[PDB]
């Protein structure tokens, strides 16, 4: 225990930051998808803001919320100056890639190692 | 001024590792034992914490060993068993420690064993 | 976005590869900022996972230009961690092909200039004279470049016998060829003014942003760490740091052609006292024993196969140990366990300090300006990527 | 075929490589060539190897052709010597 | 044997001392090496204040930032090891200021005190994620723009986790979890024996 | 009290008198350059290459023999103590034979690394070398012995650890030549420990003779299957196959040796492997198919049989997690006759207290014993490193051995009392000679090998045993946590199967034939096709295709202990994990998953999906398996009495004899060990 904050004083205040950043995101995936001629929906962009948003949702400590947010900031500055071309922004999707099965009897049948 | 949190650090979330490599991954501390071939023992002082092995298959055009898992070669070295723990924990790779075992005291003296009593 | 232009990775102008994000207002740049790692590869991290012998042919192509001047850096360091010197001989070649090293810098930084300025024929007047210096390279080392010829103990293997005479015939000539080159561009009425007053930088700044190299020196600021802290036998010849005034892209270049001239006076001394001796470390702990002692006495063979196989085992310490690369100072950051393999090795590099400077140099420019001044920069984007 | 005989083979699914182009494979093969070659005969109990040349040949070993019941083969070139 | 010097090791103590007594708030430790270095060791929050008297002292002026690096001991509870190796063109010298930094524990950026740390200090964020307050501008330099991860940490795998190759169903490059075709052989060198230290 | 206080370079280390010099520079941390002395064997000063500088004294002394004195402080690090090193390098490196790339013993040697560290530069011995003649000690260790520095350790263990007596020092001078005088082979177990304890490569492994080199060889630690001591093992494994098998230490189980079987059988591992499922076919030979159609070929026939129509007959070498996925599975179709191939007695208490089926005074307790009863087994061939146990402490210490079995060679000196399971009955009444031995002992061992259980009046064995321990416990008045009745095993799988409740013997098979078996790994006879009854759909689940792949309809390949993180037990029930070394080969799969997936398919699903979930499965029906490395100390031998007590029984007159009557017997015995080539070489060696 007994550790220096780093933005902000507790889970509340880091929130709110959060929360910013999600406006920012929202409001960036129409643009992106715009200016990249990426082939995807708003929609769904959007939503996979969300899934990202959340995949951290279960972090408690405020410290390392505030650099989720700082990193997350860094990575939509990138975004929105077009410093990430399409094969960045869509590498986000995993578009290529074959999904893996998360069932058992999926995994005996294919790897030795699950 | 500081604040409080009695959260165990996990920073699974900025180490930036992928979801699979981060939940199915067992790592172990131990202190590595000694070759018996040689009988130095500079090699079993500092613990180490190693990843889970995985596939090796054979490549096709030239035999080569191949590996499908990143965190193989990877072998952390830790001062000292607490804090290696420590390592796992805040990483989130389970871990199973294992306590060093040291050579036992042996009494050896050069006169004994020309007892021919025994 | 102030019409923002990359000014793209690939470019003849943009040595090698450099995104230069840059906002234009029409031909006026407002703001530089460069991009950089479109060439990390890892150098640092790789070094981490292999021996100290096995990590020198990283050093060479950390900047490749400079590809020896590099090597001496780490095995200076190496050395220093040892508490172990190079023969006599060893430091002498080191300093001979030091400076010939040098030379070959500064006729890719000058030449290279101008090709992006449209000069183009000073390039392949140079570059033949390149060609005879990697010749030398060659008949040293085995590679044109990347050699790995200055190890961390003295250098690999003697000059051949006959190798001194040939770097003494072009010496001797070399000087006619930087002579050429100037009758075409020290005073062109045009070259002087795309490089005149443009990118100058004050001595006060130039310290600040720890520019480091030609670059401070140009400005007025005396500082060659050669002369200031010497390293291997340049202490022991003489030669004239080229300092300049009104720094700016021409008096800097005049700078770089004049360290060309200085290096002849250096190399020459070289080739005129040059001691007979070893060229590495009677320490078969730390230097490989010679390949008839290997074959014929057991103690080499064990000291051959452990030093081949596991290493050096450097005693734990670290040092920062920097010299004077053609560029300005490189230095290796080592940090070294008792083990055979480094821990760390953060290498400066003169470069990573120059490229940010572009922003607070290139200020007011237009878009030529800014290809005038990454030449005066000498950016080889392997040693600022890493 | 080759040294250690690899036969990629025709139920492999490897072997469809050659097709088209020819495998590596080497005449002269050393596995033999040793074996052709004539027992070096010498008067010492010991003897050296230098496996010819000095430093252009092998770390010097010392065989010992003790018993003609065996001629000692140094490590390095498989020469046979016969005491 | 290196042509040590003991004028120096002294000098360079002498004012060890100096800048302990100058600064004791923030001097840890300070230490002049066999190679003859010194270093001061300072508390994270005299990064601004020890840098600065260097930077501006008659008697210590240590105006260029020659590196700013940031060495890894897991085992550390601080891990990283901020190094910020300094030289005094004047008074010629150089002084290493090496501070302690966690992963989530910031440290203070001298872009302030020498503006030559703006770019390697986004060095030490980009590849292990130390983040520097009050820092203009802090984002990747090195790394890819969508890396994942901090790659000179002793905990990241050599090979990494993503590769690129180029799919022509989707004719754009894609990542992929990297597979690799000869695994990097990992021999052990270290040797059982110790050396008697001197 | 009994605290010297030595320094070593001044740090004032406190030893107890008697320590050697060495030793004392061990506690400070120190490491005196060494060759000629092993910690577990005599010291012998042959070398001396630890000369040291005890200070204000004229010469330097031997580390590994002075005795420290009061006060004597040690210069390890001296200008002397270094001219000491600097020079005997210099000697045994003039009469070495380089041919380090020969050597395979390369990144091994004890000789190059303290030379390249303690040693000199370069050397001087501008003569000629020296060159001895190869011998044969055997087909495991290849002696290339122009290497040997004549430091004498093989000398010693091979009469010291091993009781040998063979190998010896011939002639004098610098052609004094460590070799057998007659070329006679070194068989005996415990021979490829030479390898490990010569520092020289002189002598090395034959089967590993030039397949790598140590520097590449990634090394997993993991557990001894082939014997029930469960000796400790690092597995060095180059590219994804093994390469060798050499010990590590565990001071209570293998202190650094590993027997002949577990280190040359690693190659047995690598042919003759099942990896792909085969299933029987319309015309009547198994054939290659996926997990799919061959899980459901089994899946289907269990769904379709009821309980006690089900059984498993396991044995071997398969993990206590594979055991409990195959009980789980079968109980979840009601069948509880699970059952293991070695019979242990189960008509009192069997199975039930945890002390009826192990050697509970510990391997370590044998050290600290006073008398041993050997009841009808030969340790030499069936746990070969508590035979070792047995020989240290009737050396070092003084055990008084009594055998009643066959008279075989033991290694040591042992009191045949007879070959007769009733003369047993005649110490019990107090009327044979050795009854006072004991009651003389004071702390008193009784061992009944599991092999003379498998013989039919096994049950009146043990019982007539327990009465003895019982009355040798009230004669002699020995201590409650002195525990005299233990009994070994020399199955792997035997005290893990007998924990999970699995019940011994396959008589309960026998009475009634189940419609399906599942044969889990299991190679030995105890029930055939024939036996079983008309259907015989039984499907083995193993690793190597022996006795019962070609009579199984189903073939589901399985891992062995390199290739998987199961758990095994010892017969003292120390609980070990196996690590995995190399990913199992082919389609082959953990045993674990493969049961867990016909589970599946069957519907009757088991709870665990994940290893670490099976290990809490293990945890509570059983608490060693969990805990590792703990010995379970309390254990309930009166009421384990009262049952025998209840028990009547014939013990008949046949002698009982322990099947490993001489080692050919000893080389082949599970089915890694069959499929060994190198073991095939060994047989053929013997015979
Ligand atoms: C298509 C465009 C691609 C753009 C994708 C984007 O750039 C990548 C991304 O969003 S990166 C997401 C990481 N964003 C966080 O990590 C914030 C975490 N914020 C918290 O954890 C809060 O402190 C709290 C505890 C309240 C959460 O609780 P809640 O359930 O959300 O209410
Ligand atoms: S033993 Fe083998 S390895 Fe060690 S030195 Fe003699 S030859 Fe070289
Ligand atoms: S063989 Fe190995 S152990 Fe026996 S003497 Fe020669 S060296 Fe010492
Ligand atoms: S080690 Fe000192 S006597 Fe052999
Ligand atoms: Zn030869």
């Amino acid at each position: 225990t007994s550790v220096k904050p780093i933005f902000s004083r507790d889970l509340n205040e880091a929130k709110r930051r959060v929360r910013e950043l999600y406006r920012a995101w929202y409001r960036e995936v129409p643009n992106t998808v715009h200016l990249m001629q990426l082939d995807i929906t708003v929609k769904q962009g959007r939503d996979k803001v969300r899934e990202m948003f959340m995949k951290n949702a279960h972090v408690t400590d405020p410290r390392v919320v505030d650099l989720l947010v700082i990193k997350g900031k860094m990575e939509l500055q990138e975004t929105i100056k077009v410093w990430k071309q399409r094969t960045h922004v869509m590498r986000f999707f995993h578009e290529t890639e074959t999904p893996r099965p998360k069932d058992f009897l999926s995994k005996f049948y294919m790897g030795h190692d699950p | 001024q500081l604040i409080t949190v009695d959260e165990k650090l996990d920073i699974t979330t900025l180490t930036g590792v992928p979801e699979e490599h981060i939940k199915t991954r067992k790592v172990r501390i131990f202190v590595p034992a000694r070759n018996n071939m040689q009988s130095g023992v500079n090699n079993t002082k500092k613990w180490k914490m190693e990843f889970d092995t995985r596939e090796r298959w054979e490549n096709p055009l030239m035999g080569w060993a191949s590996t499908a898992d990143p965190l193989s070669n990877m072998v952390l070295t830790f001062s000292a068993k607490e804090d290696a723990i420590a390592f796992a924990e805040k990483n989130g790779w389970s871990y199973d420690v294992e306590e060093k075992k040291v050579p036992k005291p042996k009494s050896k003296s050069y006169g004994a064993n020309f007892s021919w009593n025994k | 976005t102030n019409m923002t232009l990359n000014f793209g990775p690939q470019h003849p102008a943009a040595h090698g590869v450099l995104r230069l994000v840059l906002e234009l207002s029409g031909e006026m740049v407002r703001k530089c900022d460069p991009h950089i790692g479109l060439l990390h590869r890892g150098t640092e991290k790789l070094i981490e996972y292999k021996t100290y012998l096995q990590a020198l042919p990283y050093f060479d192509r950390l900047d490749y230009v400079s590809m020896m001047c590099n090597e001496q850096a780490y095995s200076i360091a190496v050395e220093k961690l040892l508490n172990i010197q190079p023969p006599p001989r060893a430091q002498w070649i080191r300093v001979l092909f030091g400076e010939i090293t040098r030379i070959l810098n500064h006729i890719m930084a000058v030449t290279t200039h101008a090709l992006d300025i449209g000069a183009m024929t000073p390039f392949f007047w140079m570059f033949e004279e390149r060609e005879k210096m990697f010749e030398f390279y060659e008949r040293v080392s085995g590679a044109r470049m990347h050699a790995a010829y200055i190890r961390p103990g003295g250098v690999h293997q003697d000059l051949p016998l006959g190798l001194l005479d040939d770097i003494y015939e072009f010496s001797k000539n070399f000087s006619l060829r930087i002579d050429e080159v100037e009758e075409m561009l020290t005073n062109n009425r045009i070259w002087r003014n795309r490089t005149v007053d443009i990118g100058v930088v004050t001595a006060e700044d130039a310290l600040n942003y720890g520019f480091s190299g030609v670059m401070l020196r140009g400005s007025g600021i005396q500082w060659d760490l050669r002369k200031t802290q010497p390293y291997d036998v340049y202490d022991q010849v003489e030669f004239d740091v080229p300092i300049g005034s009104r720094g700016d892209c021409y008096d800097r270049y005049l700078c770089r052609v004049e360290e060309m001239r200085q290096s002849l006076r250096i190399i020459e001394q070289c080739l005129n006292k040059m001691p007979p001796g070893e060229i590495k470390v009677d320490d078969a702990k730390v230097s490989p024993p010679k390949r008839a002692e290997m074959k014929t006495s057991m103690e080499s063979l064990i000291h051959h196969f452990k030093l081949y196989t596991e290493g050096y085992q450097v005693p734990p310490g670290a040092t920062y140990t920097a010299i004077e690369a053609p560029k300005g100072e490189f230095g290796v950051y080592l940090v070294s366990d008792g083990s055979s393999r480094p821990y760390r090795c953060k290498i400066k590099a003169p470069g990573f300090a120059h490229l940010a400077g572009l922003d607070k140099m290139s200020k007011g420019h237009m878009l030529a300006d800014v290809v005038a001044i990454i030449g005066t920069q000498d950016i080889v984007f392997g040693e600022i990527d890493r | 075929i080759t040294h250690t005989g690899q036969v990629y083979d025709e139920k492999d699914y490897r072997r469809v490589r050659f097709v088209d182009r020819q495998k590596e494979v080497n005449e002269n093969f050393a596995i033999d060539l040793i074996a052709q070659q004539p027992v070096n005969e010498v008067e010492h109990r010991i003897i050296a190897c230098d496996g010819g040349g000095g430093a252009l040949g092998h770390p010097k070993v010392y065989i010992n052709l003790d018993k003609e019941t065996k001629t000692g083969t140094c490590g390095y070139c498989g020469l046979q010597f016969k005491q | 044997v290196r042509p040590r010097s003991d004028v120096t090791h002294k000098q360079l103590s002498a004012f060890g001392e100096y800048v302990a007594e100058i600064l004791p708030k923030y001097v840890q430790q300070v230490q002049v090496s066999c190679l003859d270095e010194l270093e001061i060791c300072i508390h994270p929050d005299g990064v601004i204040p020890t840098l600065t008297f260097l930077r501006d002292h008659t008697n210590a002026q240590f105006k260029s930032l020659a590196d700013l690096t940031a060495v890894d001991v897991p085992t550390r509870q601080n891990r990283f090891e901020i190094v910020y190796n300094l030289l005094s063109l004047r008074f010629n010298s150089r002084i290493r200021v090496k501070t302690y930094a966690d992963e989530l524990t910031p440290i203070d950026s001298i872009v302030s005190v020498h503006i030559a740390a703006n770019w390697y200090e986004r060095e030490v964020w980009d590849m292990f994620g130390v983040f520097f307050f009050n820092h203009p501008d802090l984002r990747r330099i090195l790394t890819d723009y969508g890396f994942e991860g901090h790659p000179f940490r002793k905990d990241f795998p050599l090979t990494g986790y993503v590769e690129l190759r180029y799919d022509d169903e989707v004719k754009r490059v894609v990542a992929e979890p990297v597979e690799l075709a000869q695994e990097f052989r990992k021999f052990d060198l270290n040797s059982p024996w110790e050396a008697f230290p001197a | 009290s009994n605290l010297i206080e030595v320094f070593v370079d001044g740090q004032s280390v406190m030893v107890e008198p008697g320590t050697t010099v060495l030793q004392a520079c061990e506690k400070v941390g120190m490491q005196i350059p060494r060759f000629c002395y092993h910690e577990r064997l005599s010291v012998a000063g042959n070398c001396r290459m630890c000369l040291v500088e005890i200070e204000k004294a004229p010469k330097v002394v031997a580390a590994c023999a002075m005795p420290v004195m009061k006060g004597w402080n040690i210069l390890t690090n001296s200008e002397k103590s270094k001219k000491a090193r600097e020079g005997v390098m210099e000697f045994l490196l003039a009469n070495h034979p380089l041919d380090c790339p020969i050597c395979d013993q390369g990144g091994e040697c004890d000789l190059q690394d303290q030379s390249m560290m303690f040693g000199s530069d370069r050397s001087r011995f501008l003569e000629g070398k020296r060159a001895v003649e190869d011998k044969n000690i055997g087909p495991l260790v290849k002696t290339i012995m122009t290497r040997c520095i004549q430091c004498t350790r093989c000398i010693r263990f091979a009469s010291e650890i091993a009781g040998v007596d063979d190998l010896g020092t011939t002639g004098r001078g610098n052609d004094m030549q460590v070799g057998t005088y007659i070329e006679k082979m070194f068989m005996s177990e415990l021979s490829g420990n030479v390898i490990d304890i010569c520092p020289v490569g002189a002598l090395t492994s034959k089967p590993y003779a030039f397949t790598a080199r140590p520097w590449e060889t990634r090394k997993t630690e993991s557990i001894d299957v082939m014997d029930a001591v469960g000796s400790n093992i690092v597995v060095s494994t180059r590219t994804g196959e093994v390469m060798r098998i050499l010990p590590r230490m565990h001071e209570d189980i293998n202190e650094e040796w590993i027997s002949d079987k577990t280190r040359f059988a690693y190659d047995g591992l690598k042919r003759q492997r099942l990896t792909e499922p085969m299933v029987r076919n319309e015309k009547g030979l198994l054939t290659y198919t996926s997990w799919e159609d061959a899980l459901s070929r089994v899946a289907g026939m269990l769904q379709n049989f009821e309980g006690n129509a089900v059984a498993a007959i396991a044995g071997g070498l398969v993990d206590a997690e594979a055991l409990v996925a195959l009980k789980d599975l079968l109980n979840k179709v009601d069948s509880d006759n699970l059952c293991t191939e070695e019979i242990f007695p189960t008509e009192g208490a069997g199975t039930d207290l945890r002390s009826n089926y192990l050697l509970n005074t510990t391997i370590a307790g044998v050290e600290e014993a006073d008398v041993v009863l050997l009841v009808g087994t030969n340790p030499r061939f069936e746990a070969p490193l508590f035979n070792a146990r047995i020989r240290k402490s009737w050396l070092h210490n003084d055990l008084k051995v009594a055998l009643i079995g066959s008279p075989v060679d033991l290694t040591y000196r042992y009191d045949h009392l007879g070959d007769s399971p009733k003369i047993l009955q005649d110490i019990a009444s107090g009327r044979h000679s050795f009854c006072e031995v004991l009651k003389d002992a004071k702390k008193p061992m009784v061992v009944l090998g599991s092999s003379a259980l498998q013989r039919d009046d096994g049950a009146a064995i043990l019982v007539a045993v327990s009465n003895m321990v019982q009355k040798i416990r009230v004669t002699t008045g020995v201590a409650a946590e002195w525990k005299v009745m233990n009994i070994l095993h020399r199955i792997a799988s035997q005290v893990a199967a007998l924990d999970l409740g699995y019940k011994p013997g396959v008589e309960a098979i026998r009475k009634n034939p189940p419609k399906m078996l599942f044969l889990l790994g299991a190679d030995g006879g105890c029930i055939t096709r024939q036996d079983l009854p008309k259907d015989c759909f039984i499907v083995y689940q193993g690793h190597h295709g022996d006795v019962g792949a070609p009579m199984a309809d189903v073939i589901l390949p399985g891992a062995a202990y390199t290739e998987k993180s199961a758990t095994y037990v010892n017969t003292e029930g120390r609980a070990q994990q196996t690590k995995v070394a190399v990913t199992p080969p082919g389609l082959a799969r953990e045993d674990w998953k493969i049961i867990r997936a016909l589970s599946e398919i069957a519907g009757i699903t088991l709870p665990y999906d994940t290893l670490d979930q099976v290990r809490n499965r293990l945890e509570e029906v059983s608490p060693n398996l969990v805990r590792y490395d703990d010995i379970e100390e309390t254990n309930y031998f009166q009421q384990a009495s009262e049952l025998a007590k209840l028990v009547n029984q014939e013990v008949l007159a046949d002698p009982l004899v322990p099947p490993q009557l001489t080692i050919k017997d000893f080389y082949m015995t599970d089915s890694i060990s069959r499929a060994s080539q190198t073991m095939a070489k060994c047989v053929k060696a013997v015979t």
